[PDB]
């Protein structure tokens, strides 16, 4: 690829998350190498050359993989490499990657290296964009984090004990084990204010042990926060279904509604959540652009509505407003779309489930079934206002979903449209 | 064929029968891998339960080979199709490998070993779905709730008294300090405390709690460190559920106070009269303790319009019919009608209207008295309980009426009184669909007045 | 005489009651637990087990007195609150309270306070007592934090009370989980026993630790089992106080989003930095003299009545002190208060100039506007609040020489709160007033031809 | 001179007064429970005890000329200022605040530090300078930890100085709980006395213990109480850190659950698949370059006056460069400002085609538009930033063969931000102006005929 997209590309995350390893690999490794005695001048070569190729990763993202980056002017992709370039240049990320990339043997001169944060973050969002259920990903994220701060306090401790001598007093580190996991140990009994450990004899041990135990009960208030904000974002649509679903059975309890009804209420909000997943969608629907829910409407029910005999001829726009103006509606099984005799005022489109036309002597009997895709009652839409009664009646087999336009809904957008408006009276008087 | 409705009371039945095997494998499985005692004791106990964990497990396989879902709108019968439905879902792969003969491996390792029966554990969502299942049944959501979450906890910190016996048992009983005690001890060598001081010790190092003996060993410290961050991580989801929930039944009021509070900061803000914040507040006061401070319309606004029209019929079809004017009115020009009712709230002394106020709506009494009341208002006419209504005459706006959509009596509220307002405009737009109808109202309306004598 | 539920009396009663209900809940366990607790101040808890016996049946006697609302209207029938009360779960949970279970005393002996726990029954009536004064407080966020105190409190003493009593059980100094010998001169002490229970339950329900380990299996799985419900209390206690905490700043942190999408705008739009300065110095000051919430909003929550009464109480006497309005009916000059609609204005701001369209009438609430010339720094004349103009405009007069055009720069001092009654408004509150209407173009003439126009 | 509370001096004298009253907040007990600390820098204590009077009596005289709001005015007259500050409790406080205290120097020594106590009740200020700077600062999540850690630091230091207090009361070294004996020259240093009760209390009030267990009925009780504060103190910070957390990803939970819910919908709806993809970029784009926010929305919140003004500066220039409205009377300028709709597209989405019904003028503000030949594939012009099209169906000219549709197939290139004018929104604007009506038909006309 002559360019890349830094939104939808695979590949360009896989370099992200190489990126963000070698920036993991500074920030985690610095400390341990400053507190730590593990930067030995016998494996100082595996160091070396694992700074070495952690800076030619920084290399090549500011010279090669971030110059390549596809963005966004006036609202239009931009792909021309000297605009790329510009862009890039123009841009604090090309800062923080130069301020990362000067060197500035003594690990602390790699502290610079860590400020390549804004890769983090950008593979951070890609990851949140690329994977539904993201939570999950953002606790393992904070407790990234915790970890971190932990290794932090633990190389801290570590120097806190190099400062004072191993074993010189109980609460620094002994000397004795891998020497960082009981740092990690010390690390984790204070910033998460366990405890247990010896208690600080020296004024330098009462103070760190007091700014350690004081960061530790704010690192573990933020766990616990960041938990709590991910349980109620994970839970809220629940909550509020749970919400609305206990108002109205309060509602009908107060009015004393019986079983029958209370019970298809209650059916029905159970349908509408396990299938859509939310209680209206014209509330989203509103929410959207124009033009975005304009041509959703028209990706849902365009081909069906344009089948329909009945508005053949008619402005391509005054179709797309009632295609605007459709409301899903869900019937129960064994329910009414419509009554023999009712006024017929509506037009049903149905978008799943069947729909039986009942007929013959002393009724209980399937004239017709319609499928997904049917459309039944339009020529009611056409009427003066208690002109059409319902001939026969029409039964939901089960939960079926129909896309409903009114009458008055058709001719509020027929006012807008005299040609199309012209042309449904013309058809109404012609089939009469 | 006979199908089980995921819906029905039955589906829940039998999810309860098969969480029982699957919460019995997900506990005493690790529980008897790791405690050896408890295995090699109770091996007759346990053989019988494992077998009738494993025939529980064979009928739910045949409940899910026999259970319907909803392809548009319908439950599906076919044997066939369910049989493909079910085998086509991953369910499948892991009721089938969690019925893995693997207890012939006994033959090939002794009783020693039931970690062989830990692939039963990957019947793990049916337990799943039937607590959800009752979060969606239950009457009490957050009591539930809690008990789940507690249960999780109990079952993790459990697991975690296995894993610490199991990591003691490696390095050796009473090697170190950290370890458990020395099996051979006739108190620290009953099986009853090994599980009881594994689930001590587990408990505090899952509650972030500490007070155990401190790691001697790096692979103790290893093991201490990486518990004690699992015991962060619920720690925090413990928590975090909670107060989710303390905000979530919280929230109501919460609302609540916040409108309360803003019209506090308007009335404040605007300089109104004492009084009338008085009568502010008690008016909230009485929303609050007689939990009446829902509104009707934002409850009702997601219900479809069939639903919604028969909760409406319930409440207001009979007190509709009893109307004369609507009396002989069409049924849908009734469900109409009903359906355009807004629900109105009067407190006591308040003045639904006045003589000389313009009529435009009409009022039906749900719960309450109201007092035809003269200039005044000291003396009463009449008492209008619940189920009566006026304005009638006004809402039909007929041509040659004296009163011409003006009130002539003046109703007062006695005590707290729901009406429901059925305006002319709503009136008028519900009779748009029924001309005869509109006609014969007017026709009612004309001759109410001659009777009367208001019309000339 | 009948008490109102909803009256101070009631809630002065519920104090009154909640006393012995807390002090029940308190020291009945606290005497079955600590044997010298019940048996040197023998006299002292049968008097006070007396007293709240009696208040106890005064409650009962109350909830027969206690009216409650049917059609509206509170029941003063002694029959009906009799059997209402009756019917209701509550008045077996008091009879149950009341059972003269101190005759058992007499076969027990005097050690055994755990008779008196069915007062503990009594709780209901406690717990409505904190939620009416959750509904009366005017610092709500201070009661229910100290009423999630006192809940702590209880639950952490009768955890104490508790582990005393297992210690009692397996007993005292028999190892060193346990309370130690109560033959000891320091540890024998009563005050020392209940203040070490309390520390032991304060360090095991708050998730400390810091007692000694247990023993036996027993006090193993005691300890398990109240670590896990002391994580659960800590957790409700820490989602009680971030529920209340979200509760506070909700205002703030709504008001902070709404600056936030206000300035994501105006970065969006490249408005100017004075706009947005004006802009940023707008919100500040909506937040520091609380005028935040948007009247329109607020007013949405009362009733129709209440929210008529509210517009009234506001706009009435400022609405007829126009002379246009002033010869009037009073259901359309309710109508036009309920029409007036709610603008503030900046200092320096302008309400309109010369040329601009003048289709509403401006009445000021509060505030000074001043009648400015083209230069805008020679000042005609300055209106206080109550005062008013343009409202010849809002009536469409045939012949007026002025048609909706405005004959002066009208300038904001400082901030003007005001309300405007478009044309449209007028018109469609007096589509039900005909002769109103009439009467209102007929003045508006006489108006025009009094003062030279027309 | 009055000064303006509002403005940037009253909140530069609010920090100078802060000062003063957290020096007390913490010192004055700090010296009252240490007496080494009030016995060793006596006189630094003395100087800056007589500094903080100097400011509490300027704060008194700021206070006397502060400004306050009656009929939307600031208030400048002198007697109004006094008669305001006096009437209010405050003027109480700040008396009771600067009562003369320390002349019981003289009578009880100088080791009693607590005569000064009443200083602290200046601390209303100290909360308003607070409240003030979560107004003012551009890192409200900042200052507010830093706000709550400030407060839970004050908290600890008292409870320190009130255990060292405790301990001094019982005897330093009398038991194991209490701070040990003072005569040790270990435990009698001021660092080591302070840091040690400043640990105590940190570690009591956190709910994490790991201090000596009390011996004493009355040290069982504080421990207790103290226990039950420090439970309160880590739910309070555990319940600001998650209201924090939870305000700042407030915006993207709300962004993410109409991500969630429009993924949900297109799942439900059987929607294509290149319909989705284009959604969901769609979305992603608008929050990427913050403009996921409807604009309506957003400015509903603003006044008329401020949101019309902000109408005005974004799009007269724009609408002034239209033709149709090149010389217009200003108002009807501002009213089709204040009618202007903001529309967006998607790259390939069509804002008009050829035979539609053209009510409406759309007006690029941030987008590339382009005219296509009814294929798709070419482009006969491109249309940029501040163009527009559609000015002449909007009027209603007699005699127009290709009025009421469009002649033309308007292509969005890329994501464009246009402003629609719609048909009706003229007629609204121009019913008030009859005769910019009559100059706008006779332009369209014109227009017309070229």
């Amino acid at each position: 690829p002559q360019s890349i997209d830094p939104l939808t590309n695979l590949m360009y995350v896989l370099w992200l998350f190489f990126v963000v390893m070698a920036w993991n690999w500074n920030c985690w490794l610095i400390p341990v190498r400053w507190a730590f005695p593990y930067q030995t001048p016998d494996n100082i070569h595996h160091w070396l050359l694992m700074d070495y190729l952690c800076d030619l990763i920084y290399f090549l993202d500011i010279t090669v993989f971030q110059t390549r980056l596809q963005f966004v002017r006036g609202g239009d992709i931009i792909t021309d490499k000297k605009d790329m370039r510009n862009n890039y240049l123009k841009s604090r990320r090309f800062k923080m990657d130069l301020l990362s990339l000067l060197p500035l043997v003594n690990p602390l001169l790699r502290l610079p290296r860590c400020l390549k944060y804004m890769a983090f973050f950008e593979f951070n969002s890609r990851l949140e964009s690329i994977l539904s259920k993201a939570y999950v990903y953002r606790v393992i994220r904070t407790t990234a984090y915790l970890l971190y701060s932990l290794h932090l306090n633990s190389c801290l401790y570590y120097w806190a004990s190099a400062y004072q001598g191993l074993g010189s007093t109980h609460w620094v580190y002994d000397g004795v084990g891998n020497s960082y996991i009981r740092c990690y140990y010390f690390a984790v009994k204070t910033l998460i204010t366990i405890g247990g450990l010896p208690d600080p004899k020296t004024l330098f041990e009462i103070v760190f042990q007091l700014l350690n135990y004081f960061t530790g009960v704010f690192a573990f208030s933020v766990m616990i926060g960041q938990m709590r904000d991910v349980v109620g974002a994970a839970t809220a649509g629940q909550t509020y279904y749970r919400s609305c679903m206990d108002s109205t059975v309060k509602y009908m309890n107060f009015y004393k509604i019986p079983k029958s009804v209370q019970n298809r209420v209650k059916t029905w909000y159970e349908y509408t959540w396990h299938s859509q997943g939310m209680l209206d969608e014209s509330e989203l629907m509103v929410q959207l652009p124009d033009k975005m829910r304009l041509d959703l409407a028209i990706d849902v029910n365009y081909n069906i509505v344009s089948k329909v005999a009945l508005f053949q001829g008619c402005d391509r726009q005054m179709i797309f407003d009632m295609l605007k103006r459709l409301r899903s509606v869900v019937y129960l099984p064994n329910d009414y779309v419509c009554k023999k005799g009712e006024i017929g005022r509506e037009m049903y489109i149905i978008q799943a489930g069947q729909v039986q036309v009942l007929g013959g002597p002393d009724g209980k009997s399937v004239l017709v079934t319609l499928k997904a895709g049917s459309v039944f009652g339009e020529i009611s839409l056409l009427a003066v206002g208690g002109g059409n009664r319902r001939t026969a009646n029409v039964v939901a087999h089960g939960f079926t979903n129909l896309f409903i336009l009114d009458k008055k809904d058709l001719n509020e957008i027929l006012v807008h449209y005299p040609e199309s408006q012209k042309l449904l009276r013309k058809k109404a008087r012609r089939m009469l | 064929v006979v199908v089980i409705d995921p819906s029905g009371n039955t589906y829940y039945n039998w999810l309860f029968c098969i969480t029982l095997p699957v919460m019995y494998n997900w506990t005493m499985v690790i529980a008897r891998a790791c405690f050896d005692e408890l295995q090699s004791d109770y091996l007759e106990y346990w053989l019988i339960l494992d077998y009738v964990s494993d025939i529980v497990y064979l009928i739910d396989m045949f409940v899910r080979t026999r259970t319907g879902y909803l392809e548009q709108g319908l439950l599906v019968k076919e044997e066939l199709k369910l049989i493909n439905k079910y085998k086509s879902n991953l369910q499948f792969k892991l009721d089938v490998l969690s019925l893995i003969p693997t207890d012939l491996l006994y033959f090939k390792l002794g009783w020693n070993y039931p970690e062989i029966r830990l692939n039963r554990l990957l019947r793990f969502s049916r337990m799943f779905e039937f607590f959800q299942r009752t979060e969606t049944r239950t009457n009490y959501p957050n009591i539930f709730r809690i008990s789940n979450l507690v249960m999780y906890i109990v079952i993790i910190i459990h697991w975690n008294a296995c894993v610490f016996y199991s990591i003691s048992k490696a390095i050796g009983f009473g090697n170190d300090t950290w370890v458990y005690p020395d099996i051979n001890d006739p108190e620290f060598g009953r099986l009853a405390r090994k599980y009881v001081y594994s689930l001590y010790w587990s408990t505090l190092t899952l509650t972030t709690i500490g007070e155990t003996p401190p790691p001697v060993r790096d692979s103790e410290y290893v093991f201490v460190v990486v518990d004690f961050l699992i015991g962060v991580l619920i720690f925090a989801t413990i928590v975090g559920n909670i107060g989710s929930m303390i905000s979530n039944m919280n929230a109501a009021r919460a609302e609540f106070q916040a409108r309360i509070d803003a019209i506090k900061q308007y009335m404040h803000f605007r300089n109104v009269s004492k009084d009338m914040e008085k009568r502010v507040i008690k008016w909230f006061d009485y929303l609050w303790t007689n939990k009446k401070t829902v509104d009707e319309k934002e409850v009702l606004k997601y219900l479809p319009d069939k639903l919604r029209a028969e909760i409406a019929i319930n409440v207001h079809l009979d007190t509709l019919k009893k109307v004369r004017i609507f009396a002989d009115c069409e049924a849908g020009l009734l469900v109409e009608l009903v359906l355009k009712l807004q629900p109105q709230v009067y407190s006591p002394g308040d003045y639904i209207c006045k003589k000389g106020d313009i009529g435009r709506e009409m009022y039906i009494i749900k719960e309450g008295k109201l007092a035809v009341v003269a200039d005044d208002g000291v003396t009463q006419f009449v008492v209008l309980s619940d189920g009566s209504y006026f304005g009638e005459i006004s809402i039909l706006n007929i041509k040659g009426s004296k009163a011409g959509n003006r009130r002539t009596a003046n109703i007062k509220s006695i005590g707290y009184s729901d009406l429901f307002c059925l305006s002319k405009d709503d009136l008028m737009e519900a009779l748009t669909e029924y001309p005869d109808a509109k006609t014969m109202l007017e026709e009612k309306g004309k001759q109410i007045l001659m009777k009367d004598g208001l019309l000339d």
